[PDB]
């Protein structure tokens, strides 16, 4: 999948992850709109988030 | 009216290059094209060109709105500097290339 | 002798005399060849000429009026042109060598010899700061880098052309810390011009902003066209300034405009004193800002 | 004009009157700036070797 990340939350910045592991696994403590998803495998609708 | 050109190979050449087309007789028929198309005018509607209807241009001017909407690039530099100037308002020469 | 002192001559002898040369002459313009410096100027409405050595120019401060050595080994003096000042100074003072030399002194424009400066390590050099401005984007260890500089070094003894060189440097040092969407040339063409123009690069999202300052009735068709294209929008400076925003551009993008544009652009941004780099990529920022679209007025 | 200094008088001279002979306006600048427009352009230089 193809997400965005940033850290002024205006730039321009894109990160593309594997559907087989957690985002956790992968890179680490992460959040999306407070909900946890370190250890919740993405699916098809975080695309694009 | 009729106009007159001269011959000369690498001038085509370099036009070839700068230009990507191969055809010999391009130059001529995209300056006789050019010189008439000079003659219309382009007022604009909505911030969109408009045309008045002349010589069947409706579809020119349906191709014109459809470019003027969408995500576009060109190979060719001049091409590209052409749809510039035709997007503020310079549509003749680039109608005129595209109809050459 | 000259007329500064055939004056005093003759005023001693009590009698006159006729001087032979003027003191002093302004060089015009530098040639450079085969490790040589050529130094031109008009003399009685003729044009005149003469070569040294380029090794005796390294070192600037050595050839100026207020050198404690009391000797030159050239009859060229380096003085600021700018400089009303001294320059001023420097045509009374080369009067002194002039007769301990026994011959003219040539004035020589200080801008025009920092400009003569000049190797053929400068593009290693340079080549040297686009490897800086690499690692401060994006802080690689320095051992990694030491090792492609290693091997750049053998490449620059082959003596092959900055461009490939480079290219092939920075496509080896991509990997692992560039996103794959981003191409060599865009790096390369955005550090050469960032060299040239002076200008910091980062690799942020962009905003495409501008200020009112900027006034859409001296624009050209093609620049409002690729305006239109980049939809570029308006904002007041000091709001901007409030919420410490810099105007961030996409390289591509501003390599597409014009030169006066960019020109005309980089100065008002100066005179507002607001920070400027331009980027790489593709996005924009979403930040709480109160813009006006720039449009032409259509109808 | 830096640029025009740098030529011959007789090249200029020359350059003036063929200009005037084909009816073709010309001016003077001392701005730094290129026009980089489309033209079928050759550049004058040496030949290749």
């Amino acid at each position: 999948i193809k997400v965005f990340t940033t850290v002024d939350n205006i730039n321009l910045h894109t990160q593309v992850v594997d559907m087989s592991m957690t985002y956790g696994q992968q890179f680490g403590p992460t959040y999306l709109d407070g909900a946890d998803v370190t250890k919740i495998k993405p699916h098809n609708s975080h695309e694009g988030k | 009216t009729f106009y007159v050109l001269p011959n000369d190979d690498t001038l085509r050449v370099e036009a070839f290059e700068y230009y990507h087309t191969t055809d010999p007789s391009f130059l001529g028929r995209y300056m006789s094209a050019l010189n008439h198309t000079k003659k219309w005018k382009y007022p604009q509607v909505n911030g969109l060109t408009s045309i008045k209807w002349a010589d069947n241009n409706c579809y020119l001017a349906t191709a014109l709105l459809t470019l003027q909407q969408i995500e576009l690039k060109f190979n060719p530099p001049a091409l590209q500097d052409a749809y510039y100037r035709a997007r503020a308002g310079e549509a003749a020469n680039f109608c005129a290339l595209i109809l050459a | 002798i000259s007329d500064e002192v055939a004056r005093d001559l003759s005023l001693q002898f009590k009698r006159p005399i006729n001087p032979t040369d003027q003191s002093s002459y302004i060089v015009d313009s530098v040639t450079v060849k085969n490790g040589s410096i050529h130094l031109y100027f008009d003399k009685a409405g003729q044009k005149t000429y003469e070569r040294h050595s380029l090794s005796h120019f390294v070192n600037l401060d050595n050839l100026r009026a207020n050198n404690t050595k009391g000797s030159l080994p050239i009859n060229v003096i380096v003085f600021d042109g700018k400089s009303k000042c001294e320059e001023s100074s420097a045509k009374s003072a080369s009067v002194y060598y002039s007769q301990l030399m026994c011959q003219p002194i040539l004035l020589l424009d200080q801008a025009l010899v920092s400009d003569v400066g000049d190797s053929a390590e400068v593009a290693v050099k340079m080549f040297d700061a686009y490897v800086n401005t690499f690692s401060s984007t994006f802080n690689v260890p320095m051992e990694k880098l030491k090792t492609l500089v290693a091997t750049a070094e053998a490449e620059l003894a082959k003596n092959v052309s900055l461009d490939n060189v480079l290219s092939t440097f920075i496509s080896a040092a991509r990997q692992g810390f560039v996103d794959s969407d981003v191409e060599t040339k865009d790096v390369v063409e955005c550090l050469k011009l960032s060299h040239q123009s002076d200008i910091e690069v980062t690799g942020d999202s962009c905003n495409n902003y501008m200020l009112t300052y900027n006034k859409v009735e001296n624009m050209t068709p093609r620049d409002l066209g690729a305006c239109i294209d980049c939809s570029a929008r308006h904002i007041n400076a000091q709001v901007a300034k409030s919420h410490n925003i810099a105007l961030i551009w996409n390289v591509k993008d501003f390599m597409s405009l014009s030169e006066q544009l960019r020109k005309q652009i980089r100065s008002a941004a100066k005179k507002n004193n607001l920070p400027f780099k331009l980027t790489c990529a593709t996005t924009r920022q979403v930040v709480n800002v109160v813009t006006t679209k720039i449009a032409l007025k259509g109808g």
